[PDB]
């Protein structure tokens, strides 16, 4: 399950989420990287675990400080 | 002897590892320093498979049946193949 | 030149003939 | 060791002036009359009253503008360590003390199994002031020589 | 007997597969083998011993060679602050072009890997100035492995092995080993130290060809026989030395400086070659202590016996010891671990704050992957100490020699030791971590003056006691008026005090509230894995579930189901569980010291101080952003140098998460699933041709648990060891 | 006792939603403005917590989605996400009482719980069927009228009420001219008249981003079947 979860969180945000312009082009949220870097084991390491854990990390001192403590609470 | 099989004096002949063991080890044999007037005996350590419920039923003090595991030999390995 | 030639040597034959060495040794019987 | 007073140290007069103008800018954008307007105002001054209370009992603070905790045992600091501690070693005991009677208490009964695990709760009643005293009866116990057991141990 | 293993016949007619995995891991029990007896016992240890020093002299022996003939050490020594050493050439096969490209470096004209084990600073500092230099100290070494390789094997004939009384004499290996082994062997390095390393120094090169010419003080040889030995440290050398040549060179061979080397960041040579003077002798007159054939001199039985203390308080005190050391072999073993156990972490503790070697201190990649390096082998040392402890309750103690004596007594009220031990354990659990949630929550709110921080004043006022001045105390050695003070200022004080308060150097690092709650938490581990060690050891002979543990030996798997389940039982199991609490303690500590040295090195010494009291700051300040360089490695955009500390990286990762597997999913489930596949082989076409030799079993209950921790320990090092030098050395600051 | 927890489950979110939510706020400017409906006190400094979900209001911003599910049932108000509070809450004393009732005063004997084939012959045409036409039902007369309003770009407070559509016919004319003839083309076999609130229509709503709730309606009345 966990890799399920976790390959359509990176395929959502790479390949179809995303704001869009009024011009009509379209910005994905990582950018549309999940075509090169998902193929290397360190590929999911660098840009999956270590840049979209950038949020959960430094949430301390806002509302989402409460997810910040569960992510070390959880481990 | 591939095993190790010994039964103390402690025993009180109560027929609780002769009828758990499942390969046929043990046995009993009169005896005259119990009440019930015998004691556990092990004349067939070979086919011993080392499965402890064999004394996992002798009500005692510690124990009055204990099994030393040796070397293993391909029954007393269990192999069926 | 010589690490062209020690390298494999004891990267490829070295191993080889230690393993079918000990393979034999240990499957004895006598 | 160089940590001077919290109410003299710039960097916790910091702190302060952060953490205020930080609720005040997400204050800036409610009604001035509305429920989160009031509940912000409110830990505005919880806030205010926080960092005047650290530095007003002898906090001492460091490089960063943190109050720092002095254990040594210096008794011009004993509310920080000292003080609190004791508080703790009462209560402690309390508990530990009124544990120890009940056990006691129901020790010999036909099986202490059942009212350990049902407790009895009048028996405990007559039994949770006797904390209040600990101290003083525990002490003669251990002259009395009933504290301790010595050789008998397992059974009975 | 008649096959593999020829020690040990239960075994060798062992027809499945369980023979050859246990035919290797007893193969070095010499007790267990059968047909021993105790001659024999010592004669192969005595063998096997030589073994191993012909390992360690062919293993320096390589060192020496590649460093001579793929290595930048003449290089080097023109600039060391700007030539990476070179550890040896890279020649695999694989490589693509770009990695050819990238491992190219240190002036070098092919792939080549940077030596971190700082050798080219030792040998620089102790007189070896070319290659050729090193060529002989290759084959020097070669030829004292060869020489070693014959010993072995010429103890073991006939008319050469020794008899029992030969080792079990006690006294006279304790005179020789105390004054000729620690002795003379630390007076002939002063010789060496003050004949070639400090002529190196002073632009002198001395060499077996010339030595006989040079003094090594131009009134060599006198002074020391007159009396006025206060000439040896006249004329030291000068504050403006330049380590290499003849600037402000002095003449004094024997001072008593106790600063740093201004340049080259180092203790004086001068001091070093003191002090293995001074210690060369307190051994040799230590050595004459105890009686051989000449009717002087203790007796180490007699020494046991005396002190009995009156008032019975310790029953028969140390009566009998003497036998029961002297007899027991693991005994003895363990002395030598808990020994050598601690002076590791001892060398750990003290390179890195005191650097021995020049131009060691600025080489911050080598100075990490040392103090890391001797900690793990510490932490492992002295686990083995307790594990030979328990091996000692086991098969060689005996409970009638040793009656009442302070041996038995530990095994009398083993019940008050495991206690408090938990105790002491349970309460700094309780609020180290406790006080660490709450340092959390608070900072999570946004409040983080609301933390509670602990000054550490008792460390802080020890600091104070040998000089440093940032606290203030105004104690010993930091006031003026105190008669210690007085007694040395004018011996090594000025030196000494002037490398305390130096804020460059590791020499008594500033400590804040943040280096008192990581103390703890070292000071966590040592009781806890105290407490299981200790556990082990002391409930080894019998315990209360099963009261005759001593009939099955030091290592067995469980005891059957029965009695509510005996899982986990042996002695050895208690020494298994012990490793996990040294690695993870041994975590604690050198984590602990890379963060607080890098933020140091980048002169940041702020960021430690202040995230190092929220467990997020350790998450987020250093690990997640120290790891930026090395994950990095290799990309889908190009690789660097640092690829192969990138790829080793995962590979620790990867080993790491097999030992799970282990450890985890017991054996009764894996023995099931071999007889289906040991069915489909039976039956396949073409398939059924071949034929196992050794029927094939799962591994036993406890291979999985030893094979478990293998791996565990395995992806614990190397993932570590990766991260270690790859970040620092990435920034190389 | 499972059956009872859930209403019981299922009443807090209701009434949560109603006493505790920025929801009406959330029915105007749905694209962004945060879905929030759990408010913590203000005790230890943890009303750090209470975020600018935006809306005028403050709050843990939730992702259970109910607001979604709010609004595709023509919810509209906070007055009627708290009678189903209650109405939720009284099943879970309903189910509660019945499992009482079914186990100390009246226990089925094994007879009855073998015969499998009734099981499932109503399970089938009761449960299964029975509730997708009886949904078919409410997307037709509130859901699919009143989001066409709120789709079209209305203030909730204004939507008539969802009884004036089945009392008043003609204002669902003023949308679907198809309720003009009433229930007689289902009658008669001229299926081809509920074509403007029955489709097949496939896609996405560009307005609304989800799916039509014509092919919805039309969905559930095919299951029901
Ligand atoms: C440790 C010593 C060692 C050495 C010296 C080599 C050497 C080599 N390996 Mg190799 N390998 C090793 C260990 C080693 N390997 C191990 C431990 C593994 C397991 C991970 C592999 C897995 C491996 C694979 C999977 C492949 C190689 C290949 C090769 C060849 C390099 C490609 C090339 O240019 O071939 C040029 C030469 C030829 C193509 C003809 C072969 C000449 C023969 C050997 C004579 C070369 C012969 C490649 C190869 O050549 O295989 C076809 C290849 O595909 N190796
Ligand atoms: C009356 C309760 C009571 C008392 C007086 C003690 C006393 C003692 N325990 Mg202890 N213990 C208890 C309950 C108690 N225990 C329970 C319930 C557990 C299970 C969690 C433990 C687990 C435990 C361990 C693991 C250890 C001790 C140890 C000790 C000794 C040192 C004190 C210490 O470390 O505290 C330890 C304190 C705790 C572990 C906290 C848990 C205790 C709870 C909070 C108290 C329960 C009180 C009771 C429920 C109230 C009854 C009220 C009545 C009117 C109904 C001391 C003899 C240590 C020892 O051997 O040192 C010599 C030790 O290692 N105990
Ligand atoms: C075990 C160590 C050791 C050994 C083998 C030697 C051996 C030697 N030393 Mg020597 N030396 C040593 C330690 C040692 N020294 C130490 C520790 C010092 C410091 C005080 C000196 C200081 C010293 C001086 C000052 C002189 C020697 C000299 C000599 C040589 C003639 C001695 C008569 C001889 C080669 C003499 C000589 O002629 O050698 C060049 C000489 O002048 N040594
Ligand atoms: C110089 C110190 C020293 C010496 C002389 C020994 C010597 C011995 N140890 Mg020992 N030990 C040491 C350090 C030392 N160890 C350390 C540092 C530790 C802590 C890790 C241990 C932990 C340890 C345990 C837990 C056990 C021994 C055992 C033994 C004895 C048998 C070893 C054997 O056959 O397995 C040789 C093993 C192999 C050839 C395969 C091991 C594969 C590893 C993973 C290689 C990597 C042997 C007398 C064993 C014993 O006596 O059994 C009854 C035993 O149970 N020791
Ligand atoms: C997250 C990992 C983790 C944690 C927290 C612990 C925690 C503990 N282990 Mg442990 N252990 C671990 C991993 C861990 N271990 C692993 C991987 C192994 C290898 C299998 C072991 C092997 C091991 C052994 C062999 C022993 C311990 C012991 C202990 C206790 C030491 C006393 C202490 O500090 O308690 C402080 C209390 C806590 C940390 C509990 C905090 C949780 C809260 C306060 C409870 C209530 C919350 C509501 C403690 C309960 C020893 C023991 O029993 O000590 C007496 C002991 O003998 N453990
Ligand atoms: C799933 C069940 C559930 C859970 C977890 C909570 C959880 C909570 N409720 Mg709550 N509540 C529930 C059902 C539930 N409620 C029901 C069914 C009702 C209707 C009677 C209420 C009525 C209610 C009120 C009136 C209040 C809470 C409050 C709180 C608080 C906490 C978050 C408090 C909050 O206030 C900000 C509060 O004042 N609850
Ligand atoms: C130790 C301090 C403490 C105390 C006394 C409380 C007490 C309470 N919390 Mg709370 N909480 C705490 C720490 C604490 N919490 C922490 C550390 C977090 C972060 C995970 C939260 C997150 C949290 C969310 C909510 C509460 C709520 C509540 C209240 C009802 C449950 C209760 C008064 C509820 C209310 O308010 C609620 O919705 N808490
Ligand atoms: C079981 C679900 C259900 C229920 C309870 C009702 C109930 C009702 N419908 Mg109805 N309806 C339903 C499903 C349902 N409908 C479906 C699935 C269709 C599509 C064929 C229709 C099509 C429909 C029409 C065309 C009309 C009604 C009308 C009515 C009302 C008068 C009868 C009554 C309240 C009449 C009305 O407008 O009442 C105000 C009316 O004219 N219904
Ligand atoms: C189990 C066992 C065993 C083992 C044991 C062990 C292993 C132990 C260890 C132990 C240890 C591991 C210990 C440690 C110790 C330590 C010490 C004892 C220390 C001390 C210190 C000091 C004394 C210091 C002092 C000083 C100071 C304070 C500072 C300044 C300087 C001076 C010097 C003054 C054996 C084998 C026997 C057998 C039986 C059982
Ligand atoms: C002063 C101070 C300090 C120090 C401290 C110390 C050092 C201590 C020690 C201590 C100790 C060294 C102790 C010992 C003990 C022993 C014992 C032995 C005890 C016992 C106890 C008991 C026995 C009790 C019991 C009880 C009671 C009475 C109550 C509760 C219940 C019970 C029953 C549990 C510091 C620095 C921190 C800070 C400042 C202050
Ligand atoms: S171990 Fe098993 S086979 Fe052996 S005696 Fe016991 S019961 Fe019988
Ligand atoms: S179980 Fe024990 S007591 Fe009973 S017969 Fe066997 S040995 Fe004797």
């Amino acid at each position: 399950i966990s890799v399920v979860i976790f390959h359509f969180s990176w395929k959502m945000q790479s390949d179809v989420w995303g704001t869009i312009s009024d011009q009509g082009v379209v910005t994905h949220i990582t950018g549309g990287n999940f075509a090169q870097s998902s193929i290397t084991i360190n590929g999911w390491l660098r840009d999956f675990l270590w840049a979209q854990a950038s949020q959960v990390i430094q949430s301390y001192g806002s509302s989402l400080s409460a997810y910040g403590l569960f992510f070390l609470g959880a481990h | 002897m591939s095993h190790s099989v010994k039964i103390y004096d402690t025993c009180i002949g109560c027929t609780q590892c002769v009828r758990a063991c499942p390969t046929d080890v043990l046995e009993m044999i009169p005896w005259d320093g119990c009440k019930a007037k015998q004691i556990a005996s092990a004349p067939r350590t070979e086919d011993c498979v080392g499965c402890k419920r064999c004394e996992s039923a002798c009500p005692t003090d510690f124990l009055s049946v204990r099994v030393y595991l040796g070397p293993e030999t391909t029954r007393s390995m269990a192999l069926s193949y | 030149n010589l690490p062209s030639i020690f390298v494999p040597l004891v990267g490829l034959v070295f191993p080889a003939i230690a393993m079918t060495s000990l393979f034999l040794y240990v499957q004895k019987k006598k | 060791a160089g940590l001077t007073p919290c109410k003299e140290s710039k960097a916790f007069a910091k702190r302060e002036k952060q953490s205020v103008k930080k609720l005040n800018s997400s204050l800036k954008k409610y009604a001035p009359d509305s429920a989160p307007a009031l509940a912000i105002q409110a830990t505005i001054d919880k806030t205010k009253r926080r960092f005047e209370n650290y530095g007003k009992f002898g906090l001492l603070c460091g490089s960063d503008g943190l109050p720092h905790l002095i254990v040594s045992g210096d008794q011009r600091h004993w509310g920080e360590f000292i003080t609190p501690g004791v508080l703790f070693l009462y209560i402690a005991g309390w508990i530990g003390w009124v544990g120890r009677s009940y056990l006691i208490a129901v020790s010999g009964e036909k099986k202490p199994a059942m009212r350990e695990i049902i407790i009895d709760v009048e028996l405990a009643a007559r039994i949770i002031p006797r904390g209040f005293i600990w101290p003083v009866a525990a002490y003669r116990e251990l002259i009395n020589g009933d504290l301790v057991v010595d050789d008998a141990d397992i059974g009975y | 007997e008649l096959r593999f293993p020829r020690f040990s016949q239960g075994l060798a007619q062992d027809p499945t597969t369980r023979r050859i995995w246990f035919g290797i891991a007893t193969a070095h029990d010499f007790e267990s083998h059968d047909d021993i007896t105790e001659e024999r016992l010592y004669q192969n240890i005595f063998a096997s011993h030589f073994g191993q020093l012909a390992i360690i002299f062919l293993w320096t022996s390589g060192n020496l060679f590649h460093v001579a003939w793929q290595g930048n050490f003449e290089s080097w020594i023109q600039d060391p602050l700007h030539v990476r050493p070179i550890a040896h050439a890279i020649w695999d096969p694989h490589f693509g072009q770009p990695a050819v490209e990238a491992f190219t470096r240190g002036g070098a004209a092919g792939p080549v890997n940077i030596a971190y084990s700082g050798v080219y600073q030792w040998w620089y500092t102790i007189g070896l100035r070319t290659n050729e230099d090193l060529y002989t100290g290759a084959l020097f070494l070669l030829f004292l492995s060869t020489l070693s390789l014959i010993a072995s094997w010429l103890h073991l004939q006939p008319k050469w092995k020794p008899s029992l009384s030969w080792f079990k004499n006690a006294e006279s290996r304790l005179n020789h080993h105390l004054s000729g082994l620690f002795g003379v062997s630390s007076l002939a390095w002063t010789g060496h130290l003050v004949h070639v390393a400090i002529p190196a120094s002073r632009g002198e090169y001395v060499r077996w060809n010339n030595f006989l010419d040079v003094l090594p003080y131009p009134q060599g040889l006198g002074p020391l026989l007159t009396g006025q030995w206060n000439l040896y440290a006249q004329n030291p050398d000068s504050s403006n030395h330049l380590f290499g040549t003849a600037q402000g060179a002095g003449t004094a061979i024997l001072t008593l400086l106790g600063g740093f080397h201004p340049q080259t960041q180092s203790l004086w040579l001068t001091d070093m070659a003191h002090h293995h003077l001074a210690i060369a002798f307190i051994f040799l007159i230590a050595g004459h202590m105890y009686r051989t054939n000449f009717g002087i001199g203790h007796s180490i039985k007699d020494l046991l016996e005396a002190h009995t203390p009156p008032g019975g308080r310790l029953g028969r005190g140390h009566k009998g010891l003497y036998d029961t050391i002297n007899n027991s072999i693991h005994f003895q073993l363990g002395l030598a671990l808990a020994s050598l156990g601690v002076i590791t972490s001892l060398v750990a503790q003290h390179m890195y704050s005191l650097p021995p070697y020049a131009f060691i201190a600025q080489d911050f990649t080598t100075q990490a992957a040392l103090y890391t390096h001797h900690q793990y082998i510490a932490g492992f040392i002295m686990t083995g100490a307790f594990a030979h402890g328990a091996i000692f309750f086991i098969r060689d103690y005996n409970p009638e020699q040793n009656e009442d004596n302070v041996l038995a007594r530990m095994l009398d009220h083993k019940e008050a030791i495991i206690s408090h031990l938990s105790w002491a354990s349970l309460f700094l659990g309780f609020h180290t971590l406790g006080l660490y949630v709450h340092n959390d929550v608070m900072l999570a709110f946004g409040t983080p003056e609301k933390q509670i921080l602990i000054e550490p004043i008792f460390a802080q006022w020890i600091q104070s006691a040998h000089g440093k001045t940032t606290y203030g105390f105004d104690i010993l050695l930091s006031s003026t008026n105190g008669p210690a003070f007085n007694a040395g200022r004018s011996l090594w004080l000025p030196g000494w005090l002037n490398a305390v308060n130096e804020n460059s150097n590791s020499l008594f690092l500033t400590i804040g509230p943040g280096d008192f709650l990581v103390h703890h938490a070292i000071a966590l581990g040592l009781h806890t894995t105290t407490l299981i060690l200790v556990k082990g050891a002391l409930d080894a002979r019998g315990s209360k579930l099963m009261p005759d543990k001593k009939d099955f030996g030091y290592s067995f798997p469980c005891d059957g189901p029965g009695r509510g389940g005996t899982c986990d039982i042996s002695a050895w199991d208690a020494f298994y569980l012990a490793v996990f609490w040294m690695l993870n303690t041994i975590g604690w500590v050198t984590f602990y010291w890379h963060w607080k040295h890098i933020t140091l090195w980048q002169g940041n010494v702020s960021q430690f101080n202040e995230s190092s009291t929220y467990l997020m700051g350790w998450l987020r300040d250093y690990l997640w952003l120290n790891s930026s360089q090395l994950i990095n490695g290799y990309n889908p955009f190009g690789m660097n140098s640092l690829s192969v500390w990138a790829w080793m990286f995962l590979f620790g990762h990867l080993v790491w998460a097999t030992g799970f597997m282990f450890l985890i999913s017991w054996r009764g489930y894996w023995q099931e699933l071999i007889e289906t596949l040991a069915w489909a082989h039976e039956r396949t076409p073409l398939a059924n041709l071949i034929r196992w030799r050794d029927k094939p079993v799962a591994l036993s209950i406890v291979q999985a648990r030893l094979v478990g921790l293998a791996h565990f320990s395995v992806g614990y090092i190397f993932t570590y060891a990766a991260f270690l030098i790859a970040s620092t050395s990435g920034k190389f600051g | 006792g499972q059956l009872s927890i859930i209403f019981l489950w299922l009443s807090g979110m209701y009434f949560h939603g109603a006493r505790f939510s920025n929801y009406e706020a959330w029915l105007s400017d749905p694209t962004h403005i945060g879905p929030s409906a759990q408010v913590v006190w203000p005790i230890v400094g943890q009303e750090i917590l209470n975020g600018d979900v935006g809306g005028g209001f403050r709050g843990i911003q939730i992702t259970s989605g109910f607001f979604q599910l709010w609004r595709a049932s023509g919810i509209t108000s906070e007055l009627q996400l708290y009678c189903t509070a209650i109405g939720a809450l009284v099943f879970a004393a309903l189910m509660l009482f019945a499992g009482w009732f079914h186990y100390h005063k009246a226990a089925p004997k094994l007879a009855w719980f073998q015969d499998v084939e009734s099981m499932l012959n109503h399970h089938l045409a009761g449960l299964l069927g029975l509730g997708s036409l009886s949904w078919a039902g409410h997307q037709i007369h509130v859901s699919l009228p009143i989001n066409q309003f709120l789709d079209a770009g209305v203030d909730p407070k204004e939507i008539p009420l969802p009884h004036e559509f089945i009392l008043n016919r003609d204002l669902l004319a003023q949308l679907y001219p198809s309720f003009a003839e009433g229930a007689t083309p289902f009658f008669t076999l001229n299926w081809s008249k509920y074509a403007e609130f029955l489709t097949f229509r496939g896609g996405l709503d560009p307005v609304t981003g989800g799916l039509w709730l014509t092919d919805i309606a039309h969905h559930h009345l095919a299951i029901a079947i």
